[PDB]
């Protein structure tokens, strides 16, 4: 679940 | 926000250069699938903080941002392959360091069918001389169309992404017809990066399911997410 | 050969509609099967027919026309069910008489997200409100536009198609803006066909390899390709 | 083969 998390930090 | 002002702005969000870091050697299939993987990889954490640049995205539901992204990373990966190879023929510019030769293709089984792909997509666009401004939009609306109160924001997304592309071509200064026939031939190409990412995929998946390539997370995750 | 005469010589090109009848007893998975793999048949030999009409697809290599046809003929038979179902919603019209609700989609393990998307995307087509003689230019373009001198050719022959399209479109009388606006709108829908059409052809396949229905002679052969 | 007979023979 990268994608998710990457989508929601920067 | 007018067309040239969400076009810089997708200039903006445009990813960085990436290179995966190997020094130049003869390839051979398990160099090449470890090399492809591994530079998808990286460019799929690029591509994420890309798409979260475009006006409007994060707004959408975190459901369809995850199945937009989901479903055309590898287009996006292709298309943004073609325009780097756009100036030199014959070749396929992954990345600076992952120069590929057709020829080269042949070292793994089922990958040249998909090479003559890319490499024919790529001097198409090389026949109508893409501009940069017209892969940016092509780009971000491979992104906002392949959904295959959100739903209306996505469809002004793209609607103002389209918008942009339109623009691009009226300030290329040629006559009317011939802008309304270079619209409807870059729109008709993107069938055909399509085709190359779905052969791509397939391919992709063929090798992961063999465990002939070291699937890293993110890369295996868009995988494991596209198929089902 | 002007636009007009272009889409006038498409129109008279149409295939005639293929009557099927639906089975008596309510679908089986099977019988649902047979009813498309038996509609399809049929056709994909109207639809030969129908390419060698189109202008300039008869100068081609036979083997540009055999790639063409190979590589689209699923989209081509989608797009035309589409344009049947237009006046249908949550209607797919195969047919005169093969008419399916998206719940009768339930016998076929893995046809009813095909039978959702195929809906969908006819949805976009009639808020767009799609038009008689801008449908026949797209669905020639699909045929023209799978390449997947005679490639010099099959170019001229695209944009042919292209500016008889453009032509349909200034004929609604909307702003030039609008004009271009509505071509990508049509277009930008080809590849939601397409993935339809590919989640169908690989459904086709698996049913086949799963000895659900026989899948042989045309079929078969455009299925492989 | 079926689709090149329909495409020259008929
Ligand atoms: C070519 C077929 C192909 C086949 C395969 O098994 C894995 C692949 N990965 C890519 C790829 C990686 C990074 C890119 O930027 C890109 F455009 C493509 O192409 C692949
Ligand atoms: C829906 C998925 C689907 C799945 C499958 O295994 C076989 C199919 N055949 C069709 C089809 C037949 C005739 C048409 O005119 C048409 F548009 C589609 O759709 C099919």
């Amino acid at each position: 679940h990268k994608l998710v998390q990457l989508l929601t930090t920067t | 926000l007018s067309p040239e002002q969400l076009v810089l702005t997708l200039l903006e969000a445009e990813p960085p250069h990436v290179l995966i870091s190997r020094p130049s050697a003869p390839f051979t299939e398990a160099s090449m699938m470890m090399s492809l993987t591994k530079l998808a990889d990286k460019e799929l954490v690029h591509m994420i903080s890309w798409a979260k640049k475009i006006p409007g995205f994060v707004e959408l539901s975190l459901f369809d941002q995850v199945r937009l992204l989901e479903s055309c990373w590898m287009e996006v990966l292709m298309m943004g392959l073609m325009w780097r190879s756009i100036d030199h023929p014959g070749k396929l510019i992954f990345a600076p360091d992952l120069v590929l030769d057709r020829d080269e293709g042949k070292c793994v089984e089922g990958i040249l069918e998909i090479f003559d792909m890319l490499l024919a997509t790529t001097s198409r666009f090389r026949e109508l001389k893409l501009q940069h401004k017209e892969y940016l939009c092509v780009k971000a609306m491979i992104l906002l169309n392949s959904s295959m109160d959100s739903s209306r924001k996505l469809a002004h997304l793209l609607n103002a992404v389209t918008d942009a592309l339109v623009w691009v071509i009226a300030k290329s200064g040629i006559s009317s017809q011939q802008q309304s026939m270079r619209l409807a031939n870059l729109l008709m190409l993107l069938s055909h990066v399509r085709h190359a990412s779905n052969k791509g995929m397939e391919h992709l998946l063929n090798m992961k399911c063999k465990n002939v390539v070291p699937v890293y997370d993110l890369l295996l995750e868009m995988l494991n997410a596209h198929v089902l």
